[PDB]
């Protein structure tokens, strides 16, 4: 409002086109995710077809930051909206599917998404 | 059977002629590479010698003064001594990590025995003209990497289901990498901020693929194999059917049949058991969640008063569990758990160092920012702590009696904040959904552009 | 190599960097360039050993120490143009054909212990500090086209950097006792260089988004035992010495192990060998190399300067030649071959400035 100000990334100067958008509305900050895969990688213990169901479910919950117990059931939805493309042409199908059951273990999600998830997914897979 | 002393002299004769082999066939391999290594050198050096010769570049030339002096007798020399016209600094920084949520830190090879086992083999063989006598004599000249046992048992050295190797198992089994290594909590896998692994309870409620899918979803639907079938994709009502007969830190507790009385950690940590526990639904130590219709930031919600924010599942009225897609919400006590902080400016200080500046007016006890950085151990504080000494400056802020959050290497921007006795803001350490985390609030009214400071000493005061 | 001439200038101060010009037409005067208290020096060699003083600028501030610069040229102007920096973490472009500073880049949150430019591209300036980041800037277009660090750069000062002879890849060390790659041939970099050269800021209300790489394509803790102060290329082979009086040659990963397809988690290096010298354990003490990299110099804590020949077999007979003379006997703190090698000059703590040459 009278004062030079500067980008807390780079420390350069801030012009007056202006301090608009925060330099940190990063919900999810780039390095968090590939620091989040990289550690799933080093599991020498975890499959490669498990693992690549933790780092595409883990990237998901980051982007969005569902912090509620009540919204595991559209988060799972939400998963096979925007990712299940992945999950069908990386052949993670099954995995994908304990993951649903797991999630069912912890009490985060009804039986009746535990299904109407891998509905939606196969009604995708026919859609190539 | 040929005498103990013969083996280890063979022992120490094929080792040390395997070792000098294995040391030639390298001299080589290093000989190998740094030629053709040097090849690539001359190769990539004309390439930018002759990128080179199609420059014209300027020869330079000559211009208070300034001299040198010959040591070897040559004429002192003198010439002009310009001046590069003055540039101001920014503060010391030293690089650090965004984050938006606290992120918890912890505080005679084997090639060549096998080859000097079976060199050792070949001399048994000939001999008569994977034996006992040979790995006594090994474990005799290597006492160390291991007895005659280990040496005999070193020597003759997780499915996946999708893939082509699925197996039948297990359906606990099947299930397991998800089980131990997923958060109840936070909802991720491998999660950067719960270091102690779910609860056993917590989880609970033909070829490969089919069998071992077959158990896992039995354990989920039970006996509606009709479900079993849709899901299992290619068998059937009947084939399934078939089949079959064929202040401290909180932590969940879990003490099975048994109620949590003076002998639970939550009671004893002096915590609320929430709603990660496995007890009791009906547990007189869980924290219930208020019934407001909104606001929750006096006295008079109960949530409020515990120095708690709002939990989005059991607070079903006030508005913390709604609306997930704005952050201004009817509730006024859950600005932390949905990182709904204002914009901060960085600017050296007025002070010293650098500083951070509010960009929009806010009110008297107005959440501002959550305090981020690394959550590390007393002990790890400790190490980290004698370094920082050294800097006559630290940023280290007690959590609670187990953990410290280090805004040193990782953090947000309110760490530009500065010390005083005389601060504009104040730091409270909320419960948050089962985390302690800190908030940054107001203190008083605060205008555009102001200096944010808060008074360091009460963090550093886990007295 | 012979001893022709020794220099000192007035201020008494180490000198810690010198440069010879590799960019000067075949035909001009060798020139070299010498930093050190708050100084920059520039000298054109002539032969019978005559050491001629060209120019020198002076920071206005007193308090600036400049432990670096590196020789670029402007495309357009043909230009030379000489980047200093030092303690105060500035950096300063030079044009001697002017007598200006021409541009300067504040930033960096600390010291700046080394500069250099890109092989191919006379625009891009790596800078390395004592923050535990390096940067690279555009200058041409004023931009910060990328910032090397973070939860996997540096945990400590950086001392040294050097591009690979095409400038495909960054190798980098410090105090943290690790070595670091940088591959700046990736898509995402190639992209944010030539993002670089298009941000016009008086066409946009935004500033430029620099890069933040915070992880290697590769690291190692387990070359040297102590803070590393120098690296540079032999091909694709590393060069790097701590204060363990060795240079120490290795590759990452295995024998066979191809740099370029070496993968971000590899754990192996392959140490090559090495060559020895003594009483260089005191730090920010820097090899230098040939410009055809056919030989390698070292200076000592106490005035010998040690020259290699790297057109050998292996390390072992690496064969090592001592230049040394009576006068000097201060530290060496860095050393640097005309672009043909016919001349090596190395600079002291005691303010002097060394010139040997070849035949
Ligand atoms: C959180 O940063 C702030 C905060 C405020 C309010 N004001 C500021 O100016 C800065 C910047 N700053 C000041 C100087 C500085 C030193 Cl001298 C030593 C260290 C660390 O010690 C605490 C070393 C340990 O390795 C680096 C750091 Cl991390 C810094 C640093 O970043
Ligand atoms: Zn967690
Ligand atoms: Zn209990
Ligand atoms: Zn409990
Ligand atoms: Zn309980
Ligand atoms: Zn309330
Ligand atoms: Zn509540
Ligand atoms: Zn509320």
């Amino acid at each position: 409002h009278n004062r030079l100000y500067f980008h807390s990334d780079t420390c350069l100067p801030l012009r007056p086109q202006e301090m608009e958008v925060d330099d940190e509305d990063e919900k999810d900050p780039e390095w968090l995710r590939e620091k989040t895969i990289t550690q799933i990688e080093e599991f020498s213990d975890v499959n490669e077809g498990e693992k690549e169901v933790m780092k595409l479910w883990n990237l998901h919950v980051m982007k969005h930051g569902f912090i509620a117990d009540n919204q595991m059931n559209h988060a799972c939805m939400l998963f096979v909206e925007n990712y299940g493309q992945k999950i069908i042409k990386k052949n993670l199908c099954r995995n994908f599917m304990l993951h649903l059951v797991s999630m069912h273990d912890f009490n985060l999600i009804s039986i009746m998404s535990i299904d109407k998830a891998v509905t939606k997914l196969r009604e995708m897979q026919q859609k190539l | 059977e040929k005498g103990p002393i013969c083996w280890r002299k063979r022992v120490k004769s094929e080792y040390m002629r395997l070792r000098q082999l294995k040391r030639f066939r390298r001299a080589d391999e290093v000989k190998s590479m740094f030629n053709s290594n040097r090849q690539k050198i001359q190769e990539r050096t004309e390439i930018l010698n002759q990128e080179w010769k199609q420059r014209r570049i300027q020869p330079v030339h000559i211009m208070r003064e300034c001299s040198v002096t010959s040591d070897l007798d040559f004429p002192k020399q003198v010439i002009p001594l310009k001046t590069l016209n003055a540039v101001a600094s920014v503060p010391i920084m030293y690089s650090w990590s965004p984050l938006q949520q606290n992120f918890m830190v912890e505080d005679i090879n084997d090639e060549i025995f096998v080859e000097l086992v079976n060199a050792l083999g070949q001399l048994d063989r000939r001999d008569e003209k994977p034996s006992d006598k040979i790995f006594e004599a090994i474990s005799s000249m290597f006492p160390d990497k291991g007895t005659a046992e280990e040496l005999k048992e070193k020597y003759k050295e997780t499915p996946n289901i999708d893939g082509p190797n699925a197996k039948s198992v297990q359906r606990e089994q099947s299930l397991h990498s998800f089980h131990t290594l997923f958060c109840r909590r936070c909802f991720k896998y491998d999660c950067f901020l719960h270091p102690f692994h779910a609860t056993p309870n917590t989880y609970k409620r033909w070829s490969g693929a089919e069998a071992s899918m077959f158990r896992v979803l039995i354990g989920t639907y039970y006996d509606n194999f009709c479900a079993i079938a849709r899901l299992i994709g290619t068998k059937t009502c009947r084939q399934v059917y078939e089949f079959r007969v064929k202040v401290y830190n909180y932590q969940p507790c879990d003490h099975p049949r048994q109620p949590c009385d003076n002998s639970c950690p939550c009671v004893i940590a002096q915590n609320f058991c929430e709603k990660f526990c496995q007890c009791s639904s009906e547990c007189q130590n869980r924290f219930p969640g208020c019934r407001c219709k909104a606001q929750c930031n006096t006295k008079q919600c109960p949530c409020y008063l515990a120095v708690r924010e709002c939990d989005p599942d059991l607070c079903l009225t006030c508005g913390a569990a709604d609306h997930w897609d704005s952050k201004n919400v009817s509730c006024k006590n859950c600005s932390i758990q949905r990182g709904s902080k204002k914009h901060l400016l960085l600017a050296p200080s007025d002070v010293a160092g650098w500083g951070i500046f509010i960009k929009d007016p806010v009110q008297k006890n107005e959440f501002i920012s959550e305090y981020c950085g690394e959550i590390i151990s007393q002990d790890e504080a400790d190490r980290r702590g004698k370094v920082y000494d050294k800097y006559m400056c630290s940023f280290l802020f007690n959590l609670n009696n187990d953990f410290v959050v280090d805004a040193t290497r990782k953090g947000n921007k309110i760490r530009f904040a500065n010390h005083s006795v005389n601060p504009n803001c104040y730091a409270k350490v909320m419960m948050v959904n089962g985390d302690h985390r800190i908030g940054i609030f107001a203190k008083r009214a605060i205008q555009t552009g102001e200096e944010l400071f808060f008074d360091y000493r009460y963090s550093q005061a886990d007295a | 190599f012979k001893c022709v001439n020794s220099l000192k200038e007035d201020h008494n101060q180490p000198l810690f960097g010198v440069q010879f010009n590799w960019h000067s037409k075949e035909g001009d005067p060798l020139v070299f360039a010498t930093v050190g208290s708050n100084r920059v020096t520039l000298y054109e060699c002539h032969s019978q050993g005559e050491i001629r003083l060209l120019q020198s600028y002076v920071d206005a501030d007193a308090d600036e120490n400049f432990y670096t610069c590196a020789w670029t040229y402007d495309s357009n102007t043909s230009h030379p143009l000489l980047a200093v920096a030092g303690s105060r973490g500035i950096i300063r472009i030079i044009n001697p054909i002017t007598m200006q500073c021409i541009k300067h880049y504040v930033g960096h949150g600390n010291a700046i212990n080394e500069l250099k430019f890109h092989p191919r591209d006379p625009n891009l300036l790596l800078s390395v500090s004592k923050d535990h980041a390096l940067r690279l800037w555009n200058i041409q277009t004023d931009t910060l086209v990328a910032i090397f660090g973070g939860v996997e750069g540096h945990r400590d000062e950086v001392l040294s950097a050097d591009y690979d002879l095409l400038g495909e890849k960054i190798m980098s060390c410090g105090m943290d006792h690790s070595l670091k790659l940088w591959r700046i041939n990736s898509k995402r970099m190639m992209n944010a260089i030539k993002e670089s050269y298009d941000y016009n800021p008086n066409k946009t209300n935004r500033p430029f988004i620099s890069q933040k790489i915070h992880f290697p394509d590769f690291s190692t803790r387990d070359i040297h035992r102590n803070y590393v102060d120098c690296v540079r290329w032999l091909g694709d082979l590393i060069l790097s010495k701590s204060c363990e009086n060795a240079i120490v040659c290795w590759k990452p990963g295995k024998m066979e192990d191809d740099i370029d397809k070496i993968k971000p988690s590899e754990s192996n290096v392959t140490i090559l060998g090495r060559f020895d010298y003594s009483q260089c354990d005191i730090w920010y003490m820097r090899f230098s190399m040939d410009f055809w990299q056919k030989m390698l110099a070292l200076g000592n804590q106490v005035g010998k300067l040690y020259v290699w020949d790297l057109e050998v077999e292996d390390p072992h007979k690496a064969k090592c030649t001592t230049l040394t003379h009576h006068k000097c006997g201060a530290a060496i703190r860095q050393t640097s071959f005309s672009r043909d090698s016919s001349i090596l000059i190395a600079v002291c703590d005691d303010a002097s400035i060394w010139r040997w040459d070849r035949l």
